[PDB]
C-alpha cells in the first residue's frame, strides 16, 4: 500500500511500456484488414 | 454472499467492454464495408471494361 | 566542417512538428469536438490559393456560433484573417524569405482581454532547425525586456536521432525578475521510417513519450504518456485507420474514458463527420456531429471538384 | 534578494547556450567515437 | 515622454487598423489575385452562385 | 336496429389510436432520445413471433444502461415481459378471446415505488369501440373502490365521423371521495382517407387538436396543438419522409426548437440512427445517435434475412 | 359536506352516461335528419 | 397589450391556422419529392 | 381479519412469483414453441451463433 | 444607432434560419439522395437484365 505520486508514475510507465508491446508485437498487425 | 458481488462485477465489466466494443468497432467496420463495396464495384467496371 | 558533409545528415522536422505524428495525424483531441456543426469552405482559385470559411456551431464552449475566415496563399506568403461572433479577430500571416527561413506573425485580439500577438522566426538549416518565438515583446523605461521569449535547436546527431531543447524566459512587469525555464527534447525515427519515438521532458517537470507506427499504407497507430508531490499522468493509446472514403479514428484513455472520430466523405463536396466520447468512471458521453461542404467559386474549380 | 534570483536565471540561460553549443560539436564527437571503435 | 506618447498613439492606430481591418485586405489580397474577380455578394456568399 | 345495417358503418379506431398518425406516426416524440444507444434484437422464430432484445444506453435520464425484453405473440396471445438495471421487471400480456375482443395486463415493478398493474377490456363493435382500463384496482373495508378507472366509448356517427368521451375516476384512500373528469372525442376522416382531423377536450380544461395529411405514398404531414388563470399550449408542425433506404422525421415547435429524426437502414441487418434537437430561446442542444442489430436466431431465418 | 362532492362526481358519471347513449342512438337521428331533406 | 391567456391561446390558433393552410395548400405538395 | 391475511398473504406471493419469474417464463415459452429449440446461451446471446 | 441593431437582429435571424434549414435539410437530402442512387442502379440493373 503506497498511494503515492510513484504510483501514477509507474502506473503509466506500465501501460506505456504494454502499448509499446501491444503496437510493436505482431498482434497490433492482425488489427489490421489485409486491403 | 461473495457470489452476488461477482455477478455485479463481472456485468459491469461486460457492459464497459461492450459499449466499447460497439462505438470502437461499428463505425469502423462501416467504413471498412464501404470501402469494400468501392472496391467491389471498381473491379466490376473494371472487368466489364476489359 | 569537411567530414561535416561527410555525414550525410538530415533536417530534423521543427519542434513544433516533434509529435506531429501521434498528438495530430492520430489523436483527435485537436478534432474532437462537441454539439451540431457546420463548415462551408469555398474556394476562388487555386494557383494562389484563396478561400473563404463560413463555421456554424452550437452544443460546445469552445466553438463560436458563426466564424468567417479567410486565407491567401501564394508560393512564398500565407495569410489568414478569421473573425469571430463578439468580434474576436484572429490573424496570422506566414512570410517566407526562403524555402528554409519564414518570418510569421500571429495577432489576436479578443474585444475586452488584453491583446496577444507573437512574432516568429523559424530557421531550418541542411542538419538542424531554429525557432524564437517572442510573445508580446515590451521595453520597461530601464531597457529591460517584458514578456515571454521561447528559443529552440534541434541537432540531429545520427541520421535518426534528434535531440534539442527549448528555453522560455518570461518577465510579466519588471517588479519581479522574469524566470527562465530550459526543457530538453529527443526524436528518433527509424531506418525504415517506420517507427518514430518522441520523448520531451518540459520545465515545469513534465514528461511527454510518444511513439508511432506504421502498420500498413492505410493504418497507423499511436501511444502517448504525459504527466507532470502533486503527480499526475493520462496515456492514450489510439489507432488511425484511412481509406479514400473515410477517416477512422480510436482512441483508448487510461482516465478511463474512450473516444471516436470518423470522418466520412459521401459526395465529392459533402463530408459528414461524427465523434463520440464515453467517459466510464463517471458514466456519461459527449457526441459531436457536423459536415463540411467544399464549393468551388469560379466555374473552372467547379468542373474540376466533380471531374 | 531580486539579484540572486536574477543572477540563478541568467545561469540557467547560460548553461543552456552551452548545451546548445555542445550539441552542434555533438554530431562531429559521436563520429570520432565511432571511428575510433 | 513625448517619445512614449507617440509610440503608444501609433500602436493604437496600427491596433485599431488591424482589428477592423485585417480581413477585408485578406480578401482583398484573393479579389486581386484572381482570374475572375467576382463581385463582393458572391466573395462572402457560401453558395456555388459562381 | 335494421336501417343501422343500411347505414354501412365503419368501426373507428380505439381511443388511444385516435392521433396515432400524427402524434406517433409522424412526430418524433415517442422516437427522440439522447445520446449514444445500441439495441440488440434476435429475432428465434417467426410463426408465433418469438424475440429477445439486448438494449445499452449512455447519456440520458429516461434510458437506462441495459435491458433485456423478450416477447413471444402466437396467433391470439401476446406475452412481453423486461427486465432493467436496477431490477425493474414490466411485463404486458395481451390475450384475444377473439379478433375484437381483447383482454390484457400491463404490471410494473420498480424496486422501491410502489408497483403499478392495470387490467384493460377492449372491445370494438362494428360500429364502435369500447375500453375499461382500472390502474390499481382496490376495495376498502366498506365495499367501496380504491384506484382508477378510465371507461371510454367511441361512435361513428357517419362513415367519416367519430364522436366519443372517455369519463375517468380516481379515488385514491376512502378518507377523500374520489374525483371523476370527463372528456370528450372528435375524428373525422376524409371521403378518401387523405386527410385526418382529431380534437379531444379533455377533463383538465385541456384542448388538442391535430391534423394529419398524406401528400403521396412516400411523404406524410402532421401539425398538433395541444393547450392547458396559467394557460400555456404549444404548437408542433411536421412531415415524415419515408424511402425503402431510410425514414426522414422533422419537426418545428412554437417553443422554439427545431428536432430532426433519421433511421437509414445500411444493411439488412444493421440501421444506424441520428436525432438532432435545436433549442434556440435558450441557444443549445441535445444529440443522440444509435443503432439496431437484427438477428435471426436459427438458421433458416438468417438465410430468409439475407436472402 | 363530502356527501355533496360525492352527489355531484355521481352526477358528473350519470350524465356521461347519458351523452354515451345518446350518442349511439345518434346516427340513426342524423341519417333520418338527412332523410328529411 | 394584453399578455394575458387568451394570448397563447390565441398565438397556438393562429400557428394551427397557419399551418392547416400551409399543409392543406399547394404549397406543401411541392415540397414532396416526385420520385 | 383472516381473509384480509390471506388476500394479502396470496398477493405477496403471486408478486414475488410474478417479479422473479415473469421474464423466464415468457422464455420457456418461446424456447417451447420454437422448431429448434436452442439451447440457454444461445438464447440469451446477442449474436448470430446459433 | 437604429442601423446598428438592424445588422444585429437580421444576423441573427439568418443564423437561426440557416442552421434551422441545415439540420433539417441536409439528412434529408442525403436520404433522397441514397434512395436516387438505389433507384438509378435498379434502372441499370433491369436494362441489362432486358
Ligand atoms: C448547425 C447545423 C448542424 C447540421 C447537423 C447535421 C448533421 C447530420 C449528420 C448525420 C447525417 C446522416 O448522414 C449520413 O451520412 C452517411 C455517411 O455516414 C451518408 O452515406 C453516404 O455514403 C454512401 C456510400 O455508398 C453513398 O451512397 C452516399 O453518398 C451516402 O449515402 C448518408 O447518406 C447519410 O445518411
Ligand atoms: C452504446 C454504444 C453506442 C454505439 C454508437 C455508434 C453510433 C454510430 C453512428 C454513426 C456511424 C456512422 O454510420 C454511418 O451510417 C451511414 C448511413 O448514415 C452508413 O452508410 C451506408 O449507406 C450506404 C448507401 O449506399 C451503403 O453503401 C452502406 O451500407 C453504408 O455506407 C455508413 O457506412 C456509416 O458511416
Amino acid at each position: 500500500f503506497k498511494e503515492s505520486p510513484l504510483y501514477t508514475i509507474a502506473l503509466n510507465g506500465a501501460f506505456f511500456v504494454a502499448g509499446v508491446a501491444f503496437i510493436q508485437s505482431p498482434l497490433m498487425d492482425m488489427l489490421a484488414p489485409q486491403l | 454472499s461473495f457470489v452476488r458481488n461477482a455477478f455485479t462485477k463481472s456485468g459491469n465489466l461486460a457492459w464497459t467492454l461492450t459499449t466499447t466494443a460497439l462505438l470502437l468497432g461499428v463505425p469502423l467496420s462501416l467504413s471498412i464495408l464501404a470501402e469494400q463495396q468501392l472496391i467491389e464495384m471498381e473491379k466490376t467496371f473494371d472487368l466489364q471494361s476489359d | 566542417h569537411s567530414h561535416r558533409q561527410s555525414l550525410e545528415l538530415v533536417n530534423p522536422g521543427t519542434v513544433e512538428n516533434l509529435n506531429k505524428e501521434v498528438s495530430r495525424d492520430v489523436f483527435l483531441s485537436q478534432y474532437f469536438f462537441t454539439g451540431l456543426r457546420a463548415d462551408l469552405n469555398k474556394a476562388f482559385s487555386m494557383n494562389p490559393a484563396f478561400q473563404t470559411s463560413h463555421t456554424f456551431s452550437i452544443g460546445s464552449q469552445a466553438l463560436p456560433k458563426y466564424a468567417f475566415s479567410a486565407l491567401f496563399a501564394n508560393d512564398n506568403l500565407f495569410a489568414q484573417g478569421n473573425i469571430d461572433n463578439d468580434l474576436s479577430v484572429s490573424g496570422r500571416l506566414n512570410y517566407g524569405w526562403d524555402k528554409k527561413n519564414i518570418s510569421k506573425v500571429n495577432l489576436q485580439i479578443s474585444d475586452g482581454q488584453p491583446t496577444m500577438c507573437q512574432l516568429e522566426q523559424d530557421y531550418q538549416a541542411s542538419d538542424f532547425s531554429v525557432n524564437v518565438k517572442t510573445l508580446n515583446p515590451s521595453f520597461s523605461e530601464k531597457g529591460e525586456f517584458t514578456g515571454v521569449a521561447v528559443a529552440s535547436f534541434l541537432q540531429s546527431v545520427t541520421p535518426q536521432l534528434a535531440l534539442g531543447l527549448e528555453t522560455l524566459y518570461s518577465r510579466t512587469d519588471g517588479s519581479a525578475p522574469g524566470d527562465a525555464g530550459v526543457s530538453y527534447l529527443t526524436r528518433y525515427v527509424s531506418k525504415k521510417q517506420d517507427w518514430i519515438f518522441s520523448g520531451q521532458l518540459q520545465a515545469n517537470g513534465a514528461l511527454i513519450a510518444s511513439l508511432w507506427r506504421k502498420v500498413a499504407q492505410n493504418v497507423e497507430a499511436g501511444i502517448e504518456t504525459t504527466l507532470q508531490p502533486t503527480v499526475e499522468g493520462s496515456t492514450t493509446i489510439g489507432a488511425k485507420y484511412e481509406y479514400r472514403q473515410s477517416v477512422y479514428r480510436g482512441t483508448l484513455d487510461s482516465n478511463g474514458k474512450v473516444a471516436c472520430f470518423l470522418e466520412r466523405k459521401v459526395l465529392p463536396t459533402l463530408s459528414v463527420l461524427f465523434c463520440g466520447e464515453i467517459d466510464h468512471f463517471k458514466n456519461d458521453t459527449k457526441i459531436g456531429c457536423g459536415l463540411q461542404f467544399e464549393t468551388a467559386g469560379n466555374q473552372e474549380l467547379l468542373m474540376l471538384q466533380q471531374g | 534578494e531580486k539579484r540572486a534570483h536574477q543572477e540563478q536565471t541568467e545561469k540557467t540561460l547560460k548553461q543552456a547556450a552551452y548545451v546548445a553549443a555542445f550539441l552542434w560539436v555533438s554530431p562531429m564527437i559521436w563520429h570520432l567515437v565511432k571511428k575510433q571503435w | 515622454d513625448e517619445s512614449k506618447e507617440r509610440i503608444s498613439k501609433i500602436l493604437t492606430l496600427t491596433h485599431n487598423v488591424a482589428h477592423y481591418g485585417w480581413i477585408p485586405f485578406v480578401l482583398y489580397l484573393g479579389w486581386a489575385h484572381t482570374s475572375n474577380r467576382p463581385n463582393f455578394l458572391n466573395l462572402l456568399s457560401p453558395l456555388p452562385s459562381v
